[PDB]
């Protein structure tokens, strides 16, 4: 019934949802038909380009009925794209190498605004402080360039 | 954070208040950490007897007193509560504040050296304390604090202080003496650290080093390291 | 920049840097050891001067090499420019924060008569008549010696006398063991008589020489023989100075019998002299205890009245002994079961009301912050006028200091009495003290209504004599208050305004404070050239406690003018109101919005003037905003009232909207680009600092690598061709 | 290089990213945070006051 007995996160393609025997180990046990779950996923995501990897969560119900809910792709994954790198340091604070620009930072948090539903009541301040944190984390900084970075396409588990 | 965030947009400027009060205290301390407070201190006490014994005491939970006295000077010895020898630690000043003790009408000058605690049971045995008296030299214990500095270049990015002295003993001849020493480190480098005839340069006329104590005045205190990617690239290549 | 011209090397003597400020242990002391100090000079690697030699010797090759190819192919405004004092930096007693200096004064000849009503408390050598022959001998000694040692004890507090003076000269030595050898054996009756004469008159509080100890014995052993008030003269003999001369069992005893014994006490003077005497109690449970008394005992005199509230203004408990948690404003309701229990006596009779009489009620009420009691100050108005010529020097300061603050700093009188008493302190104008000068220049700025011809006969040469010096720190700030009221800009009176502040070796008190803080931020906006840094190292203690957001609880219960338009903010338009916000820990803006930096200050009764226009305070405070770009819509508190009730509410949405916009714009024309400038110059100069300066140099040419970086000047261009022509 | 209509020239290259290379380690001056934690936890209090004097 209503009552919430499990929740999953996953990551899921756009339009090319589809019953992977992968994802049947977390949503197999519960009941859940993948079939009659990806059609609602695919109907949503159809304004959304079908290359990019987006993540969802899934209150999974005690009568094996569930609420799917959609969020922004994962924050590292875009940063990745445009530093054009797929993997990243195993030290963090010692080893600092990458560099983004601020005018993309601007940017990519709108996208975590215009959809994600924690971030409803939040800033842009905030949010911008929320990943520079995530990027000390990783090897990254923040310098101004000028040029712009050549498109490239990491991978994702999916 | 305590207010939601909506409320806390329209009252941004608000909190000049929090940064322009942090320039207050942190400035004061940096600049009082050299200078003793203006402050006198009184123990009332009672004169040492042959029929005090220790154990005698310590159910009354007294305690015993020690001052070793200088040049010329008698030894004293003296009797006190323990709630006292305590509260004398609890300022921030104990490692140099002059103390007095109110046996009657007299009053005797001291300083802090050390206490000792009996370590199975942790009760206080006695607390020692050494003699001060003006016109002769008197051993205090001037530690060193190191302010930062954003002036220098090397401080600034990459390298390290490295402070391997913490106080200073020397021997002062007068009534209001300094509580600790600072410094400002800009001129300083990797090529010279600073050295003790440093300092002894710079002190009021009423001051001398001990010498008895300390090795020599070429030793040095304070070490500045080299940068730090200088190192790296090279240690990886 | 500067990093470049850094010395290779420092010495011993420059390790240090120079400071503002010296320490108080630097001071010339007693001992000294600097004779026999020996110079250390820190040495120099013996490898870097393998290095020191060739950066030498390359850098004297490309002078010649260079040299040759010449040949071939040809401030301090204050203290001027030199001279500059340097403050001495202590840590510092809570005493100086708290303290009315008692310079500028003659004190003790002015403060003995306010008092002088109290009968049993005036010291009479006479009363002693045995020893009457050695006290007054003492007396002599005092005054007729070097220096000025008696009348620097209560006045120099830097210095004492039961210290450097009475065990020094062995004449009075020898006088106060005469007496020694006598108090043991004397009636219990004269003792306290005695104190009196030693506190006061000799300033002997100490017990140096033993003579207390044995005025115990001698007082101990008869306590149950004395009256009442009889032990109330030892509590105000030995505790109304600093030193508490007697023991604690002696006072706990005396403490212990009084509480008891309230229920035989006679008159009502008697409890004057108690309370007076016992105010520095630290027990908050016994002074209910009197005044639960005081309100069952009915007054039926008019000098009883004056006695209780000239007494009850000094001897006020003071909050910080009460508790942390406590009824609301339980200081207050201890006030007024007094109040109302006087306010019949002196309004029935204020008209029977004479000059000594007379100095004590302006001060009992100004020291008590009401605003009820005008009924005896238009009996006052009468009184002075009449008698106006017959007036002595001192009734006249303490009107011109009483009518300037009556009703919580806000004045009470009528040109009518200031213009009749610039006659009576032109009279007395050489008797008065410089206290007292100050004060009459407050009074009148704080009306504006100083005559041009007054300010310069006797104002103008006072002051440029004792602006400088010879003026104590307490009396710059009726002055500092005044100046800017009168809204004076000469450069060179204001110099030594700060010149003191510097060169005098006593700090700021917060008690004096808000004005020194003002007068910054007044020479600022005229003057953007000084330096107030000694300024402010003066000012360092009170600022680090100071706050102006204390001032808000007081504000919100009494200024309806501040609610009643608040109400109108909030509930029926919109905007981002945030009501009291303190500008810089100076003002508290009375009503602001935020980040346009909006004003909406207010006048008042107490801010507007009989001829309307505002008083010198609200024109002072809006000239600051207006300099630090604050915009601002000065409300007149009648004309809102006279708008219609229906105009009322968008008459101030037809205002607010408009002067939102013109900061609006302001904020995109120029801060908002403004700020990036800065914002990119801040960004160099850690750059600059993150220089290793030998790679850097590598050699005597400087090759800098040089970013690009997209700027948008097409919104400001003077700096675009301010910087072109200097760099090129 | 010169300071064009449309340009913000600058000096030193690599600092400005060695300014941006900084990340400031948690642990490497410890000691000095016990003197200075110790004496902030009474301006949050300061805080809750300020941001709702408003509510007031």
């Amino acid at each position: 019934m209503a009552e919430i007995k499990a929740i999953i996160n996953l990551r899921l393609l756009a339009g090319i949802a589809k019953p992977n025997p992968k994802m049947g180990q977390s949503l197999g046990p519960l009941g859940i038909n993948m079939m009659h779950f990806c059609k609602d996923f695919n109907a949503a995501t159809a304004h959304i380009r079908s290359d990019i990897p987006l993540r969802v969560q899934v209150a999974a119900k005690v009568d094996r009925s569930y609420s799917y809910i959609i969020k922004p792709p994962e924050t590292s994954w875009l940063i990745k794209k445009v530093i054009m790198k797929e993997k990243l340091t195993q030290y963090a604070g010692h080893v600092n190498l990458d560099y983004i620009d601020v005018r993309y930072v601007y940017e990519i948090a709108k996208i975590k605004k215009e959809i994600d539903i924690d971030f409803k009541r939040a800033t842009l301040e905030s949010i911008c402080n929320c990943i520079i944190g995530q990027c000390n984390s990783m090897g990254v900084n923040v310098s101004i360039i000028d040029e712009k970075p050549k498109p490239f396409n990491p991978k994702a588990k999916v | 954070t305590i207010v939601g965030s909506q409320f806390d947009a329209q009252t941004e400027h608000v909190n000049k208040l929090a940064l322009d009060l942090a320039n207050k205290k942190y400035r004061k301390m940096a600049l009082d950490q050299a200078v003793l407070r203006k402050e006198k201190v009184v123990v009332p006490a009672e004169f040492r007897t042959e029929k005090d014994s220790l154990i005698s005491l310590k159910k009354e939970l007294r305690s015993p007193v020690y001052i070793k006295g200088h040049t010329g000077i008698p030894d004293v010895d003296l009797i006190a509560d323990n709630r006292q020898v305590f509260s004398i630690r609890r300022r921030l000043q104990f490692q140099n504040q002059s103390f007095y003790f109110k046996v009657g009408n007299e009053e005797f000058r001291c300083t802090y050296d050390h206490i000792q605690i009996h370590p199975m049971e942790k009760w206080l045995v006695y607390s020692k304390y050494r003699r001060y008296v003006v016109g002769k030299p008197n051993s205090i214990f001037l530690p060193i604090n190191i302010l930062p500095t954003f002036q220098n270049n090397a401080i600034v990015r990459g390298s390290e202080i490295v402070q391997l002295l913490d106080g200073i003993w020397v021997n002062s001849y007068n009534d209001e003496y300094p509580h600790s020493i600072v410094i400002d480190p800009e001129n300083l480098s990797k090529i010279r650290p600073l050295r003790i005839g440093d300092i002894h340069n710079f002190l009021p006329d009423g001051v001398e080093i001990d010498k008895t104590k300390c090795l020599s005045l070429h030793q040095k205190v304070i070490k500045i390291t080299g940068d730090k990617e200088r190192k790296l690239d090279i240690a990886l290549q | 920049f500067k990093g470049f011209d850094k010395n290779r090397w420092a010495t011993s003597a420059e390790v240090f840097p120079e400071k503002p400020f010296k320490y108080g242990y630097d001071k010339q002391q007693k001992i000294k050891t600097k004779q026999d100090r020996q110079w250390y000079e820190a040495p120099v690697g013996a490898m870097t001067k393998k290095r020191f030699q060739t950066a030498d010797f390359r850098a004297y090759q490309t002078e010649l090499e260079e040299a040759a190819q010449k040949t071939l192919e040809g401030k301090d405004e204050i203290f001027g420019e030199q001279g500059a004092p340097k403050r001495y930096y202590d840590r510092i007693l809570q005493k100086e924060l708290y303290f009315h200096h008692r310079n500028g004064k003659h004190f003790f000849e002015q403060a003995d008569r306010k008092i002088s009503f109290l009968n049993q408390f005036t010291p009479q050598i006479e009363k002693v008549p045995e020893l009457a022959e050695t006290l007054k001998t003492i007396l002599k000694i005092a005054t007729e010696s070097e220096g000025s040692p008696l009348k620097r004890a209560g006045i120099d507090q830097e210095f004492i006398i039961e210290d450097d003076f009475y065990s020094e000269n062995e004449e009075c030595k020898k006088l106060f063991e005469e007496i020694k050898q006598k108090v043991s054996n004397m009636n219990y009756r004269l003792l306290p008589d005695l104190c009196l004469v030693l506190s006061f008159k000799l300033r002997y509080n100490k017990d140096v020489f033993g003579i207390w100890e044995k005025i115990e014995q001698n007082f101990m052993q008869s306590i149950h023989h004395y009256p009442v008030m009889e032990l109330v003269k030892m509590r105000y003999a030995s505790c109304a100075l600093s030193p508490k001369s007697l023991s604690r069992d002696c006072l706990k005893a005396i403490h212990d019998i009084v509480f008891t014994e309230l229920h035989n006490v006679p008159s009502v003077l008697d409890l004057s002299h108690l309370l007076f005497a016992f105010r520095h109690i630290n027990s908050l449970k016994y002074y209910n205890l009197i005044l639960d008394e005081i309100c069952r005992r009915p007054i039926k005199t008019l000098q009883e009245a004056i006695a209780l509230l000239f007494v009850f203004s000094h001897s006020l408990f003071p909050n910080y002994k009460r508790k942390e948690i406590r009824e609301k404003d339980q200081d207050l309701k201890e006030k007024h079961k007094i109040v109302d229990h006087l306010a019949d006596a002196l309004a029935n009779n204020a008209k029977q009301i004479q000059g000594d009489d007379f100095v004590r009620v302006l001060i009992g009420l100004n020291n008590l912050q009401l605003t009820t009691f005008k009924d005896v100050l238009t009996h006052i108005e009468r009184y002075i006028i009449k008698n106006i010529d017959t007036l002595d020097a001192f009734q006249t300061s303490n009107a011109l200091y009483g009518f300037s603050k009556a009703n919580n700093n806000a004045g009470f009188g009528s040109e009518q009495l200031y213009k009749a008493l610039q006659k009576a302190a032109e009279k007395h104008w050489s008797q008065f003290s410089n206290a007292d000068k100050a004060r009459t220049f407050y009074a009148f700025a704080f009306q504006d209504l100083v005559d041009p011809v007054f300010r310069k006969k006797f104002i103008q040469p006072w002051l440029n004599e004792n602006l400088e010096s010879n003026l104590s720190h307490s009396e710059l700030h009726y002055v500092a208050f005044s100046l800017m009221f009168e809204q004076n800009k000469d450069a060179e009176i204001w110099k030594k305004f700060v010149k003191n502040i510097c060169k005098n070796q006593y700090v700021v008190p917060v008690l004096n404070y808000y004005p020194i803080k003002l007068a910054r931020y007044y020479m600022q906006s005229i003057f953007p050239k000084w330096n107030f840094d000694i300024y402010k190292l003066a000012c360092q203690d009170a600022e680090a406690t100071w706050d102006a957001s204390r001032q808000i609880d007081s504000i919100m219960e009494n200024n309806k003018e501040w609610k009643s338009i608040g109400v109108l903010l909030q509930n029926r338009l919109e905007f981002n109101s945030i009501g009291l916000d303190n500008f810089e820990n100076l003002l508290l803006i009375d009503w602001a919005i935020m980040p346009q930096r909006v004003a909406i200050m207010i006048q008042g009764a107490r801010q507007t003037l009989p001829n309307g226009k505002p008083t010198p305070l609200h024109r002072l405070k809006l000239q600051l905003l207006e300099n630090h770009k604050f915009a601002v819509f000065n409300l007149i508190y009648k004309d809102f009232e006279a708008i219609s009730p229906d105009q009322k509410i968008p008459y101030l949405k037809k205002t607010i909207e408009e002067l939102i916009a013109k900061q609006d714009t302001y904020i995109k024309d120029v801060e908002e680009p403004q700020q990036w400038l800065s914002f990119m110059d801040r960004m160099q100069e850690l750059t600059y600092r993150n220089i290793m300066i030998g790679e850097a140099t590598k050699g005597g040419v400087i090759d800098p690598e040089i970013q690009e970086v997209q700027f948008d000047w097409s919104k400001l261009q003077k700096e675009l061709k301010e910087r072109q022509k200097q760099e090129e | 290089x010169x300071x064009x209509x449309x340009x913000x020239x600058m000096k030193f290259k690599r600092e400005f990213k060695f300014l941006i290379k900084k990340k400031n380690f948690k642990f490497k001056k410890f000691k000095i945070l016990l003197k200075i934690y110790y004496s902030i936890k009474n301006l949050i209090n300061f805080y809750k006051i300020i941001k709702l004097n408003n509510f007031k």
